[PDB]
């Protein structure tokens, strides 16, 4: 019935998107050579939400890598299920991007997105019935955030009412990974706020927190990250591919999701989540799920919801379960501590069920929250984007790939805008 | 796919490169004669040493470099030593007279002679390539081929090419230590004239190694050689995200991108940590956090000044090997914290990380301890302002008395640019000036 | 000489 | 039912908690990893008192453990039933307490208070009904005495209503292991005087005479002293696990106990406590029972009761008995002996009967006496408190953490004010 | 999980330093290269020596000590005997020349010349603990280094961690035994500068020792080597709570908490049980009230005074092995009824306890006997006034005739530094004889 296609661009784009479709192919039997080894009908009853059938009975997923250096596509074409894409899809230019939001939007970006858009239809052509896309890049580097941003701008354009998604990685409010983080994640969010109809934001720093606090890794590496954010990328499409007891699809996820047309920027969860050791000392139940949900320490994006009052909620839950202790937990949840809630929403969070847990799980729940806490991000990339355009600091690496002064003020008062209303609602 | 084209200029040049090229076929296995034992595939594949080396014949792998010199004696020296089999025969260019110390000779006199072939053999070097990123040119401030020469292969190769970017190795001119008595002149004229025509200029310092070699590897009697090979290991570190994938990888326009806020702010201090030798090794923990400290260590900094008379304007730390991302974020976030290290009020981010998969190669005879990982900072800082006022002082010393000025003229030097040079470095002494100020 | 300690100061 | 939190603080409270642990998985037939293999229906039919169910047949205790300094809390997870707590309870700090009150409460115990809080509250979430806490502490260092003072202040403001019990071990009248002593313990009287339901007053030399005299032990440790501890705590809450004639819980036993708000300092006893030799000499009755309770060699507290008077008594019983046998051995103490008992309380003795004896014993029965020659105890640390203060004998280690003079001087009249009272009611 | 920093300043400090190590790898049965025959766990877990040994490379324990000496011998003693690969090379810091038993050179002339060395040492061993409890400084009064430059590096470490508690193992001048001219003069002014800035001073003494031996272990002839293994001796027992676990634990807080009744009086006297030989120790029924009460004679403390003429303020019984505690209660309520044993009255609760489960630990080829048990105690007594108006009568007869004081003068001295010393010392004096008076 119902078709996602998906695109990942930039080397953080394509790490969490490889990841992610070694989950994906592991949640329906798909080996890494695409055969179907699978031990339940449910995983080929809706497997072409993501994979096209190359006939042979082998699958292909429905994926686009977009990237200008070859370097993560090369590594993620040797890597485990490198074998397991079209060739045809690995888009990707010579240039390099540089972390610069200019040159990869205007000029190396610009130079490639005719082939990148010319997959992109070849792909949404073989479809039934197209749900919407998906897009897995980062907000900080130079091929995710202005690619992704040129790609979900022609889309956009050329689809103009399906649904688009982006999981989106948010600088840290720590220790960022590029030195203008600022510039390229404000002309980010400037097309992000107008283009998109749900962003998921994640944030490394808040990943690390998870690992360490709750999972109690010592050393974990980026395929620890990138899998807790597959997990959640798995978990929000769950109602597409599985049946269950209350289903939610993308479309009606962004529905109760989405207030008002710009209030569209969400802080993903997940659980359960626990270490080895303490694993045998945890009964699971779905109160348990519920308790781990709504806590401050366990959202994937750092912002303290804590310092904000939630819009609306999204629980998808997994796993064999029933409808009256869920609703009951979120009723408990919404009573006990209403002061977090907006009052002018009553029923803020809406939940869903599906019958089939994740793997090696009994049951689990996504959680999806859009909360006004998330103006703490913006008001943050603001302040440092204006304590660097006071001074024209890495300026000239932008304008001499064609932007101007005038943009920059633009995607200003607009991030501006999107924090004042945030505050406003609050 | 990627390739980075190496252009080493004048003895000091040639020197770091025959280090830095051993340090390759170390790392990639090529036998000193481009054979490689292990050579499975032949004519294509990855092998993402494509980057620095070209497939020619069938099972050679030739380093994609170009050594310049205008005297024979050092590139004669590369001709019959180990490595006579791996370089290409016409990519060793060399004069037949020296430039003296003179950057007038090196620039209009001799320089005029070969720098046609030398940009022949660059033209030929990159039509070999489908990805070409940049160059990287190794030269030194005082000399004079390394100094002449390279400013007019940089003002060349950015008529020629433009858009590549154009990275610099450079031996900076020492506060005390010295080799040539006219190093101001050179300094000076190479600064102003090649300043509009770099992208990003590593530096470097002999005296600074020095101070290196004597406290941290216990070597109170260091030659040439161990500084080129730490000079070597720092430029293996900057290029291993293009010759090696890792979990954070960082190409060299990256480079130019975060660590050069203004147009004519791009002299980066190079700082590579641990260093420490074989002795001392067995009686450490080298950690993420101990060599993140360490590279802020002002008795560590591979130039001779002081970074907490300066603040930093941008900062690349670039680790390898045995590298947990986590422990990286941690440690930064331990060096915000510190007061001791001011940043600018005006770069509130001022990191930018890589992290790599493969661990320092260990050279065989070398100096340094094998270690499980290591850090190579690319810090620019206002600290820099003071070694470019006292070279400004030297040169005032000795251009109010004319002394060395005809040697300069005589080569066809106009004595205005003199003049000019100089007053554009006063010029970047108040740009350092300005960039350092809160507001 | 004075003493410096305080032992007395509250002897009540 | 009814559920309880147990919270053990100190090295001295760690110590009594585990050998208190011990005891009740032998109770209730819980090896040390947490699996069933009991005997009886009664052992899991009230076994959520004290055990939270993680899924998968296993059992945790509802244990916290606080401490200010790691060692007693690797020392307690090494060894024998270290494996069966929850490793998220173990709350412990870096600093160390160092036997300072002011410390201990003000700067360490207040940057610890909030993560064990956080503890708290997550095993207080996970109960149908709470009953209320335990504290196991020393009243004599400094993670014992200030952070369970600090624990209960807390506790007490986010649960009013609910039965706050502590196990202090108080300071000893011959020998101080502490030189500091009677600062920290009169500081930590002030708080429970002031906050605590009912605090149950055991001292090391009393237990020592008792493992002397009675037990004819040549060389007791401390895994005897914490026993007999762990036997009265057993014994008190007795009748909220297992059925009997007649039950009596916390509630009741506070209710009957304490007759004005700030008199609710007990000496508890045991018995039967023989020797192995004197065993095959002693026949097991009732009325031995009773003779043994009502010793004044057999109280836990070192402190006299034949030179006060007696408010209230508790007599628990355990095992098959005769409510008449019991209330005619109670009736005949009060009657022979009545010039030890306040005139104005008729029928002072409370006593309560529970049908499953100790583990390994016929029957058996817990004394809680409240008496006024426990004045004495609070005498003593006022003289010394006194004696100390008036040449500020170490109180630069007390005022340099935050601390004045004036706390000082209140807390000194709290215990004066206590003192004034138990001899008012004498 | 916590971590504890020794510091051994001056000759006196480095050999103590030696015997200590070597008792403590003993003790935990480390090799002397680091390695560990039962090495089962590399690179965690517990193994409670974490506290004074670091794991670094992988199988090797590193002490965390930072050895300090202006003269290279007594350090090049360490490098080249049988510990030479046990410390970290940089942890064995050495000046070029020695202090002369000057305070002044120690302290002002040589001292600034490594003082900052010496902190970035310390520095780099506290990064590398998480749950750092305090410093152990090891140095002797009368010396120079081990006065002028423990004196310095004690203020240097009061101003940058402050809040970490300072115990210090002294060598307190002998009243009798003596080994330079003008230990007064060092003592005082140590005594003087080093008051607020230490938290616990502990005091042992060589006649002391010396006497020890001669009557306990029945050797006629010892040499320093005895006397540090005695010390030693007393340092396990102090710091055995920390490593390893027992019936009563006691951290290095707790000392400062319960030994130190007011800032300026901190200076507790060792005083170790039983010492007995081998010969006489299989005729000894050595039970916990025979050491208790052997602990409390007069001559069997580690200084020189009579603790019969004044009160203890605070007392602390550290006790090991096999020790039941109901026989410590018993013993020190015997030691409370004896009437020969006077503690102040504004202190009814004089004693700490702390007992520990690893008995004592023999050294071969040492001089104590194998034992059982034995009970290290650290008593606060007002004795120490004695000792206090002995120096300053030594004092006072020295400086009267300005003997030696050019030498101090001269050396960045100023001359009313010896005045505001005495004047404190006499008011040290007058605090002693007050905390002393019943009221
Ligand atoms: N680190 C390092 N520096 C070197 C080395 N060789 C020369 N230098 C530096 O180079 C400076 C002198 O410039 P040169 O490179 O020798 O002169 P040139 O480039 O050959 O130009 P000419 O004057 O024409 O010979 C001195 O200050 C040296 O410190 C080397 O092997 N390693
Ligand atoms: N117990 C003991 N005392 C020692 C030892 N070595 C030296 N001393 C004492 O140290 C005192 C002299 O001070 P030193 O430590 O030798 O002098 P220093 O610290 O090296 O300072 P300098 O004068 O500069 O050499 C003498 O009174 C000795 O009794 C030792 O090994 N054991
Ligand atoms: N979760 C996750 N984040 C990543 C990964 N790789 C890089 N990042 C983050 O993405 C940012 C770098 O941007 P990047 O996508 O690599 O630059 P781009 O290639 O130009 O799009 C840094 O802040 C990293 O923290 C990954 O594998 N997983
Ligand atoms: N009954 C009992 N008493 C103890 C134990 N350990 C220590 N104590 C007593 O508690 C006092 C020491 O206080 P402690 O709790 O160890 O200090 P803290 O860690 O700061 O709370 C001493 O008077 C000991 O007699 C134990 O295991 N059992
Ligand atoms: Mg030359
Ligand atoms: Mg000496």
């Amino acid at each position: 019935m119902r078709e996602i296609v998906h695109i990942q661009a930039g080397q953080c784009g394509n790490q969490i998107g490889a990841k992610f479709w070694e989950v994906i192919s592991d949640e329906h039997g798909i080996d890494p050579t695409g055969s179907y080894h699978g031990d339940s009908d449910l995983q080929l009853e809706r497997i072409n939400v993501y994979y096209n059938e190359a006939a042979g009975n082998k699958y292909v997923p429905r994926a686009i890598l977009v990237d200008l250096e070859p370097g993560t596509m090369d590594s993620v074409r040797s890597g485990p299920f490198g074998q397991i894409f079209r060739p045809d899809n690995f888009v990707f230019g010579q240039s390099g991007a540089g972390n610069n939001w200019a040159k990869g939007h205007y000029t190396e970006g610009a130079e490639l997105v005719d082939s990148v858009l010319d997959v992109v239809r070849k792909e949404s052509e073989s479809c039934d019935c197209l749900q919407g896309f998906q897009l897995t890049h980062s907000l900080g580097g130079g091929t995710g955030s202005g690619m992704g941003t040129l790609l979900i701008s022609k889309i956009r354009e050329e689809y103009p009412d399906r649904i688009m998604n982006t999981f989106s990685v948010v600088p840290s409010p720590k220790v960022s990974d590029t030195v203008v983080e600022p510039y390229n994640a404000t002309l980010s969010v400037h097309q992000l706020v107008e283009n998109t109809d749900e962003t998921y934001c994640i944030d490394n720093e808040a990943l690390y927190d998870i690992c360490f606090r709750t999972l109690k890794l010592t050393t974990p590496t980026y395929g620890d990250l990138n899998h807790l954010v597959s997990a959640t990328m798995s978990g929000v499409t769950t109602c597409l591919r599985f049946p269950g007891q209350l289903n939610a699809d993308l479309r009606k996820l962004a529905v109760n999701m989405v207030p008002f047309p710009r209030l569209h920027f969400f802080m993903p969860g997940f659980a359960p989540l626990t270490s080895r050791g303490s694993q045998q000392y945890r009964a699971l139940t779905v109160p348990e799920l519920t308790q781990q949900m709504f806590d401050a320490k366990n959202m994937m994006a750092a912002c303290d919801p804590r310092h904000g009052r939630y819009l609306t909620v999204a629980a998808v839950f997994r796993g064999r379960m029933s409808m009256k202790e869920v609703d009951e937990q979120m009723l408990n949840v919404q009573n006990k501590n209403s002061s977090y809630f907006v009052e002018w929403i009553p029923n803020n969070v809406k939940t869903a069920v599906c019958d089939i847990p994740p793997r090696g799980l009994k049951m689990s729940a996504t959680f999806i929250g859009n909360s006004t806490a998330i103006q703490e991000l913006f008001k943050r990339i603001s302040e440092q984007f204006t304590a660097m355009f006071r001074r024209k600091a890495f300026l000239h690496w932008y304008t001499g790939e064609g932007m101007d002064e005038m943009e920059f003020t633009e995607a200003e008062s607009n991030m501006n805008d999107l924090v004042s209303e945030y505050q406003q609602y609050q | 796919m990627r390739e980075c084209i190496s252009i080493h200029v004048g003895q000091a040049g040639v020197q770091i490169g025959n280090a830095c090229w051993e340090l390759y076929c170390l790392e990639h296995g090529i036998q000193p004669d481009g054979q490689m034992p292990s050579d499975k595939t032949i004519g294509g594949g990855d092998d993402s040493f494509n980057t620095f080396f070209s497939e020619t014949g069938a099972g050679k792998h030739v380093p994609r470099a170009v050594f310049v010199d205008l005297e024979p004696t050092v590139i004669d020296e590369v001709r019959t030593g180990t490595y006579r089999q791996l370089f290409h025969p016409e990519q060793l260019i060399t004069g037949k007279e020296d430039a003296a110390n003179n950057y007038a000779r090196g620039h209009y006199t001799i320089g005029k002679e070969i720098i046609d072939l030398v940009l022949d053999r660059i033209r030929k070097l990159a039509d070999q390539c489908t990805g070409l990123q940049g160059f990287l040119v190794f030269h030194s401030f005082g000399g004079g081929t390394g100094s002449g020469f390279t400013s007019l292969l940089m003002e060349r190769l950015s008529v020629d090419y433009g858009k590549k970017s154009k990275l610099e190795f450079s031996i900076y001119p020492a506060p005390q230590v010295s080799t040539a008595v006219v190093e101001p002149y050179n300094s000076i004229l190479t600064t102003h004239t090649t300043l509009e025509h770099s992208d990003c200029a590593f530096m470097v310092d002999n005296e600074a190694i020095y101070d290196i070699c004597r406290r941290n590897l216990d070597i109170e009697r260091p030659t040439y050689t161990n500084l080129n090979r730490l000079i070597s290991q720092i430029v293996s570190s900057i290029t291993a995200s293009l010759r090696f994938d890792g979990a954070l990888n960082v190409d060299l326009t990256e480079f130019q991108t975060n660590l050069v806020p203004y147009p004519r702010i791009h002299f980066p201090l190079a700082t590579y940590a641990p260093v420490i030798s074989a002795e001392k090794a067995y009686h450490e923990q080298l950690s993420v956090a101990e060599i993140t400290n360490a590279c802020f260590e002002p008795a560590n900094q591979m130039v001779k000044c002081d970074p907490r008379h300066g603040k930093y304007m941008a900062c690349c730390l670039l680790y390898r090997g045995d590298v947990v991302p986590k422990d990286v974020n941690a440690a930064i976030a331990t060096i915000k914290t510190k007061r001791s290290i001011q940043f600018v009020d005006w770069c509130p981010t001022g990191f930018k990380v890589g992290i790599n998969y493969q661990p320092p190669t260990v050279v065989p005879g070398g100096d340094l301890a094998k270690v499980q990982r290591a850090v190579c900072m690319l810090s620019n800082t206002t600290a820099i302002a003071e070694a470019w006022a006292r070279l400004d002082h030297k040169f005032d010393l000795m251009y109010a008395k004319r002394a060395f000025v005809h040697w300069y003229v005589g080569e066809g030097m106009e004595e205005g640019e003199f003049s000019e040079a100089r007053e554009d470095m006063a010029a970047l002494e108040k740009d350092y000036e300005e960039v350092g100020v809160d507001s | 000489v004075k003493s410096k300690i305080g032992s007395t100061e509250n002897l009540k």
